[PDB]
């Protein structure tokens, strides 16, 4: 009778929180491109070169927004995304809460 | 009607899964009962139960001697429990009134209360050997004939299991475990296959880790003079640093650990109290009184050694000895291949360099399910057992509470850039602060002339993460830190 509306408030309460900081979310998912760009690397190549990153979007800087231009798609990637989109209820809740508190961590 | 094919069909199922259980899990039950049964009636013809299962758990070639010598004494006690029931036994005239003391010699510190054995009641010869002459004679033969309904069911199991392999053409399965498909291959696919693999080799990899746990608990438990005896050999045992290292003593720990609860019982026995003479810490001029006396585990007619204390050393003694057999089977191929190599890392390594050669695969993104309980036990654990040591250094406020609270501090400020160096030098520091703790363990025994609860979770937690980091597993973690 009241799920519906239930399912909706903790949908729009998630939604709030990962807007809200929207910055520190996006700073974080282009981390972790990069680090597994690095990785990947790392177990191929031979030396990190953090500037790696630099010579390669120079190919195909500052802009806080990189997730438009889509210059690094490895699969196992979107499988882990995809995997982290379908999680269930409840559970998205305590990922949206524990992006605020690493994101306002001076606050808390 | 409509559904007793299917139910008979799982009733088969269900009971040919008992006999394989069963026959895997038999001799733990027969001695864990036989022990018990001795700790019940403390008296002699029950000591020789002790040896036989004492010195035939660490030593399996004996354990099927072992096995006929108690199902015939045990029928031996029986008749004899039953033949001194007759009315024409007569215990007035076997009776003995041992005769008061006095003030001057072998006098009793508390003379006005005289009231312990030897004194409040006149002594029979056979009381001190198990014939006590009760009246239902069936709660008093419950837990003989009990003990040689198991001595017969173990032999029952192990025909019928035979006669089973004899029809319905069939082998011993060499893979002695309940899934016999899920192996180490197997465990890193689902969460359900890795719950298979534990349900199938827990022991296998986890046996020192909980014999040690095991040895922990019979010290904080017990409280005594053999506990710091327990705590010698522990502390002895464990200076051996390499796993192979202690491979080479645990024969000797599980010969003394035999010889040690041989010695407890036949310390708990006690005296022959026929003869009225009196123990020499109870004279005259002795300075011994009961706290001292029930401290160290002697004979005494006052206080009695509590019996109980000695399933305890049983755990342990049938545990180091399970570790033992799996010490033994561990070296063989055809069991390495499947849920094995539990041989130790080198500790020189680095996730650099290295992250193409190791065979576990990667989990940092959790594509699968379980990923993400293998990160959060992985990375996100080191950090709840500093917790865990800073909250055993704050409830039970002593003087041995500043070592915690300093390598807490130690750790949890110079803890992230710690992971970047080879494991040595935090295997080190890990390794120094397991000195700690079993070091605080082994004082707040001593001092007891307290109740460590907190330590010996703080203590299985500290050995949780050092098998952790050990782990192939870690070195991804390190690469992801590196990056
Ligand atoms: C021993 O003492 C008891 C009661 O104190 C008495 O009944 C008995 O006759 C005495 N002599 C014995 C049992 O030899
Ligand atoms: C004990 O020995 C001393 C010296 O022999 C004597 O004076 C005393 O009466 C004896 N009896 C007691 C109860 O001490």
């Amino acid at each position: 009778f009241t799920w519906v509306l239930f399912l909706a408030t903790v949908d729009s309460f998630t939604t709030w929180l990962n807007s809200i900081s929207r910055e520190h979310i996006d700073i974080s998912t282009v981390l972790r491109i990069e680090r597994c760009m690095l990785t990947r690397e790392i177990k191929k190549g031979n030396v990190p070169t953090r500037e790696s990153i630099h010579m390669y979007y120079q190919n195909h800087l500052t802009a806080s927004d990189l997730l438009m231009s889509k210059m690094f798609h490895d699969d196992e990637l979107e499988e882990s995304e995809k995997f982290y989109v379908d999680q269930p209820r409840f559970l998205l809740l305590f990922y949206a809460m524990y992006n605020t508190l690493v994101a306002r961590s001076e606050m808390v | 009607t409509v559904l007793f094919l299917k139910f008979l069909e799982y009733f088969h199922k269900l009971q040919v899964f008992m006999w394989w259980i069963l026959e895997l899990h038999i001799i733990k039950i027969v001695s864990s009962y036989i022990i018990w049964v001795t700790v019940k009636e403390v008296s002699l013809f029950n000591y020789v139960f002790l040896i036989s299962w004492a010195f035939a758990l660490p030593y399996a070639k004996l354990r099927r001697a072992a096995s006929s010598v108690c199902t015939v004494w045990t029928c031996v006690i029986i008749v004899c429990k039953m033949l001194y029931q007759l009315q024409t036994i007569k215990p007035e005239n076997f009776s003995v009134n041992c005769s008061l003391p006095n003030e001057n010699q072998t006098n009793i510190p508390l003379h006005e209360l005289n009231k312990s054995l030897l004194y409040s009641a006149p002594v029979d010869p056979t009381e001190w050997v198990g014939l006590r002459k009760s009246s239902p004679l069936l709660v008093y033969l419950r837990n003989n004939l009990l003990m040689l309904a198991i001595l017969a069911f173990e032999v029952t199991v192990y025909r019928h299991q035979e006669y089973y392999r004899g029809r319905n053409n069939l082998t011993a399965p060499v893979s002695k475990t309940i899934f016999h498909d899920i192996t180490r291959l197997h465990l890193d696919d689902g969460l359900i296959n890795c719950a298979k693999y534990f349900v199938n080799y827990f022991f296998y990899k986890f046996g020192l880790e909980t014999c040690f746990l095991m040895s922990v608990n019979v010290i904080g438990q017990r409280m005594d003079f053999y506990a710091m005896i327990h705590a010698c050999w522990l502390i002895g045992v464990l200076y051996r640093r390499r796993r192979k290292a202690i491979a080479e003593v645990w024969p000797k720990y599980c010969c003394f650990l035999a010889c040690i609860i041989t010695f407890q019982y036949f310390v708990c026995i006690g005296i022959p109290p026929a003869p009225c003479r009196d123990y020499p810490w109870r004279f005259k001029g002795a300075y011994f009184n009961d706290n001292i006396i029930k401290w160290l585990y002697f004979p005494d007619f006052i206080v009695r050694p509590n019996p109980v204390f000695l399933v305890y050393d049983f755990m342990l003694l049938l545990c180091a000895s399970l570790q033992r057999q799996i010490f033994e089977d561990e070296n063989k191929a055809a069991v390495r291949i499947m849920a094995g190599d539990n041989v130790e890392i080198c500790m020189n390594l680095d996730a650099a360099s290295f992250s193409q050669h190791n065979p576990v695969p990667d989990f940092i993104h959790c594509r699968s399910y379980l990923d993400m309980s293998k990160v959060i036990i992985f990375s996100y654990l080191f950090w709840f057992v500093l917790t865990i040591i800073f909250i055993t250094g704050t409830t039970r406020i002593s003087i041995f509470c500043m070592g915690y609270l300093v390598a807490c501090f130690y750790f949890l400020l110079f803890g992230g850039d710690l992971l970047l160096k080879p494991i040595k030098s935090i295997l080190r520091y890990w390794d120094w602060l397991i000195a700690y703790n079993v070091f605080v363990i082994t004082m707040k025994n001593i001092l007891s002339i307290a109740g460590i609860i907190w330590d010996s979770i703080c203590f299985a937690f500290l050995l949780l993460q050092r098998r952790v980091f050990m782990s192939y597993y870690f070195l991804h973690v390190v690469a992801d830190i590196k990056a």
